[PDB]
RNA sequence: UUUUUUUUU
């Protein structure tokens, strides 16, 4: 049960009626009102400095409709106070204390939820982890809970109707996240079931006339530096070479400030990077121009590489204007101040998912931005001082050839988990099922599919056993599945550390100019026949006490590691370690002694990843796929430099070509063994190069049955 | 098992066929990068020798393999980079070994292989010169390139000369003048040298021999 | 030769 101040000094109000004056005269009195101790000088300086922020001069207006409505949604201006102040204001509105109940203030971001808050820890004068905090720092005094959505989602699982909660805040709906569009659709029916709980959606930008028709006419609270758009007359025909013109352009001849480009992968980055460096060097040694000095900006970076790009601009020596270059993904398109930036650069390109329902594959394509998308990387000057954007693309493409707003997250990526979760929720028809936006439904039966022949889903349509576990773990269902079988091959220690690593981002570090001392790097933990099996060699390695004895990070940093990386992946599987203890899976092992170690490991992986084998063209060149019959080829970055005509892959990634990334060696026997419901020669289609030599190894096994 | 065994010894017997039987037959992978040794290319011989140089407790095996492999390599190049980093590495090992009191007369057979060699060479003479002065006999060294360039007593060495002449000054007239009998920028440099040692009229006159041409 | 995103102290 959950620990709070009786209260005394809040009676004297009917409830659902505070108004703003007396929530102030509670706020500058010298006692806390939810707490017993005495404000801090500290909490004077952050109160006169957060009564100032827009977001509070619509105090009183807010708490009106709050009152008077049971769902409501909420757009403000970036950094008005909106995560911080209106959990607050609800705070004061509500009685939680009295009534035995929490709040929750949803968070897209692990990060934003903690620093979130640590912020407001500070600013209600509580130690972070009593109050207020976030999930887990949440004791039973918490009244102020910041969480993420897969956390209110956990909880949403064990608990339907999410009684604990009498006021529930979205914030950043316009991500339109998994867990978020679930979310609301169970909110949707939580609210006819119960009238006492409030719902609030909060965003800096929206299209908010969803929101409100899809909540049932939902009301809409909006609360009240120039920033110049300048489109190219012409189309530009290489947007690369467009941009680094006109970044250098800027550089030249455009006033101090610094520079924000956007562009589409790390190796355009990195080739940007190098050659906006060079011809930048060569500006200031024989035109005169100012330091330039140019940082990259990726999701695959490290957070402290990432934070590289907040350093102050160059000095100069000879009087001329240094400035710094970010060169960033979409990474840096939402929500996100750099006090430096004055000129936004927007090639007007992206790389976004595609999925193909023949296939049922996801890849990635570069594509046209939205109109929304735009008018955020524009957002992102004019903030310390007004903006110049300068977008490389006409107007007129910006009216017409512009999508209005970019396609849910849903409509493209592949469910293949999302069905195992609205299952979970104990939805049946999922066909009939009410969706703001309904996906295609060939997607949805190829998943459906999926989750058959994982043995998730019966043939009736209910949850198995299988599927209500690994609907638990905040894993790929695969890797779910995969980890789930693991101990009946002795060997889930093993399989939860490689999908813990498969979890992660790319552990191996590659230079461009030193490729040769890292590919010996990776060779001296490469196995042969599997990068699975190597993968779990560097985890093994890192976890070692040698490791340990040398400098971990510097040992990472001598054997060319991301030690970002290597420490999230120790933390997953610490959590998945966690869980699986939890729902009761024995941690099992075998010794390396004995020879059936990899092939229990491998054995294990084709559990969950039977879907997705490669087989080599026979007396030719590369590879095709078993599901959907594709023509692809081996990721370079792959250890296996034999030709293993029988593989399992983790990874299909579209580039230059159609690569396969992340394999490992495995024999169709195996295969055969574990999954005979998908590898039964009635599924697939006549006479190819799979079901060929596929058939002669069903003919080798009939005959091993018919010696014995 | 034996089979496999059979598609070793034909291995040893021996292209990527066995490598085909390795996978069949899937330490044994290390063993098997190690048969592709057994088979950019000599760059290559040198990343793995850095990779193994990180791995080098029998650092001085290690370090004589890397000398093995040198003479494995040398049949390689028939030479610039290779042989420059062949020198520089191996002039590494006499400075690891300098550093583990092990070195320069060593240091000075390595040097010797590479007049074995055949201006990147240059820059090895240059390179066994460096460490040279940098030990503590800079005159002696100076010495040797000269030995050199007056070996060549041809026109390509002069450029090794203006990669020589540029740090024997630090008498050098004569030696600055064998240059003129086999490059402005050179000719107002020396002048400027002469004029640093204010021989003022004998520097006008270098302008005489530089204007005739 | 080609890792967009995220995946509980």
């Amino acid at each position: 049960p959950l620990v709070h101040h009786d209260a005394g000094e809040f009676k004297g109000l009917q409830r659902h009626h505070t108004s703003a004056e007396e929530a102030q005269k509670l706020e500058d009195g010298k006692i806390n009102p939810f707490t017993g101790r005495e404000f801090t000088p500290k909490y004077v300086d952050i109160l006169k400095i957060r009564r100032e922020l827009p977001v509070h001069a619509q105090r009183d207006e807010f708490l009106k409709l709050y009152q008077n409505n049971q769902i409501m949604v909420f757009v403000g201006e970036t950094g008005s106070g909106k995560t911080t102040q209106i959990p607050q204001f609800v705070l004061f509105d509500e009685m939680p204390h009295l009534e035995n109940t929490q709040v929750a203030c949803t968070q897209p971001r692990r990060v934003a939820a903690m620093s979130v808050a640590q912020r407001v820890a500070e600013e209600m004068d509580v130690k972070l982890g009593e109050e207020v905090g976030y999930s887990n720092k949440t004791s039973n005094k918490t009244i102020l809970k910041y969480m993420t959505d897969g956390m209110l989602l956990r909880e949403a699982m064990e608990d339907h109707d999410l009684s604990r909660y009498s006021c529930i805040i979205l914030d950043e709906a316009h991500e339109r996240t998994l867990a978020t569009d679930i979310l609301m659709g169970l909110l949707k029916q939580v609210v006819k079931r119960r009238p006492d709980l409030k719902i609030i959606i909060m965003s800096a930008t929206l299209d908010a006339e969803k929101f409100q028709r899809y909540f049932n006419d939902a009301p809409l609270l909006a609360v009240p530096y120039p920033v110049e758009l300048y489109y190219t007359p012409e189309f530009q025909r290489d947007y690369l070479d467009s941009a680094i013109r006109t970044v250098l352009q800027i550089h030249a001849t455009e006033e101090a400030g610094d520079i924000l480009l956007f562009l589409t992968g790390e190796d355009e980055i990195e080739d940007a990077v190098r050659k906006i460096s060079l011809e930048g060097d060569q500006l200031v040694r024989e035109e005169g121009c100012g330091p330039l000095s140019v940082y990259p900006l990726y999701g695959s970076l490290p957070p402290h590489q990432q934070q590289r790009i907040f350093e102050p601009a160059p000095e100069s020596h000879n009087g001329r204007p240094g400035r710094k270059v970010v060169i960033s993904t979409n990474i840096a398109e939402t929500s996100l101040t750099i006090d430096g930036i004055v000129y936004v650069v927007d090639p007007g390109f992206s790389k976004q998912k595609v999925y193909n329902p023949r296939i049922r594959v996801e890849s990635l394509l570069v594509s046209p931005i939205s109109k929304a998308s735009a008018q955020q990387r524009a957002g992102r000057a004019g903030r310390t001082r007004p903006g110049k954007c300068f977008r490389l693309y006409t107007e007129e493409a910006f009216q017409k050839e512009l999508i209005e707003q970019s396609y849910p997250e849903i409509l493209r990526s592949n469910l293949s988990s999302t069905v195992l979760e609205l299952k979970k929720l104990g939805i049946d028809d999922l066909v009939h099922f009410d969706f703001m936006d309904p996906p295609a439904p060939e997607t949805m039966m190829r998943a459906l599919e999926e989750l058959n022949y994982l043995a998730c889903l019966d043939d009736e349509g209910n949850l198995t056993p299988l599927g209500r576990l690994a609907s638990q773990f905040p894993l790929d269902p695969m890797l779910a599945v995969m980890l789930i079988g693991s101990f009946e091959f002795q060997c889930s220690q093993e399989i939860l550390t490689i999908v813990a690593m498969l979890s992660v981002p790319n552990v191996f570090i590659r230079p461009t100019k030193d490729k040769k001392r890292a590919d010996d790097a990776k060779n001296i933990f490469a196995h042969p026949d599997g990068d699975h099996i190597t993968l779990l060699n560097v985890y093994h390695a890192f976890k070692s006490d040698e490791a340990y004895e040398y400098g971990i990070h510097k040992w990472c940093r001598d054997h060319y590691l991301n030690y970002r990386s290597l420490s999230a992946a120790d933390n997953i599987r610490s959590q998945l370690e966690r869980l699986m203890n939890r729902y009761n899976l024995e941690l099992n092992t075998t010794d390396y002694e004995s020879p059936k170690y990899f092939d229990n490991i491998r054995k294990a992986l084709a559990s969950g990843f039977f879907m997705q084998v490669a087989k080599k063209r026979s007396g030719a060149k590369g590879y095709i796929t078993v599901k959907d019959n594709q023509d692809v080829l081996i990721h370079p970055s792959t250890v296996l430099g034999h030709d293993a005509e029988w593989v399992i892959y983790n990874e299909f990634v579209l580039t230059s070509k159609n690569y396969i990334r992340t394999v490992t060696s495995v024999r169709p026997e195996w295969l055969i063994e574990i999954a005979p419901a998908y590898y039964d020669l009635s599924n697939f289609q006549k006479g190819d190069v799979k079901l060929s030599l596929e058939r002669i190894k069903e003919k080798v096994d009939r005959l091993n049955e018919l010696k014995q | 098992n034996q089979k496999d065994w059979t598609e070793k010894l034909q291995a040893h017997m021996a292209s990527l066929i066995n490598l085909y039987d390795i996978y069949l037959n899937d330490d044994s992978n290390l063993v098997e990068t190690w048969m592709k040794r057994v088979s950019a290319a000599e760059k290559c011989n040198v990343y793995s020798e850095a990779i193994l140089k990180i791995d080098p407790k029998v650092g001085t095996p290690g370090s004589f393999g890397r000398l093995w492999c040198s003479y494995g390599d040398l049949y390689w190049r028939s030479a610039i980079s290779t042989a420059r980093e062949l020198w520089t590495q191996s002039l590494k090992v006499p400075y690891p070994y300098i550093e583990d009191l092990e070195i320069y007369l060593n240091w000075a057979d390595r040097e010797l292989d590479k007049e074995g060699v055949e201006l990147e060479d240059a820059l090895h003479v240059p390179t066994n010169p460096e460490i040279l002065l940098e030990k503590y006999n800079g005159h002696r060294k100076i010495p040797a390139q000269t030995v050199l360039f007056n070996s060549l007593r041809w026109s390509k060495y002069i450029d090794y000369l203006e990669a020589y002449c540029p740090k024997d000054a630090n008498k050098t007239k004569m030696a600055y003048n064998t240059v003129i009998d086999l490059t402005p920028a050179m000719a107002e440099n020396f002048a400027l040298f002469l004029q640093n040692h204010y021989e003022v009229m004998e520097s006008f006159q270098v302008y005489e021999k530089t204007i005739p041409l």
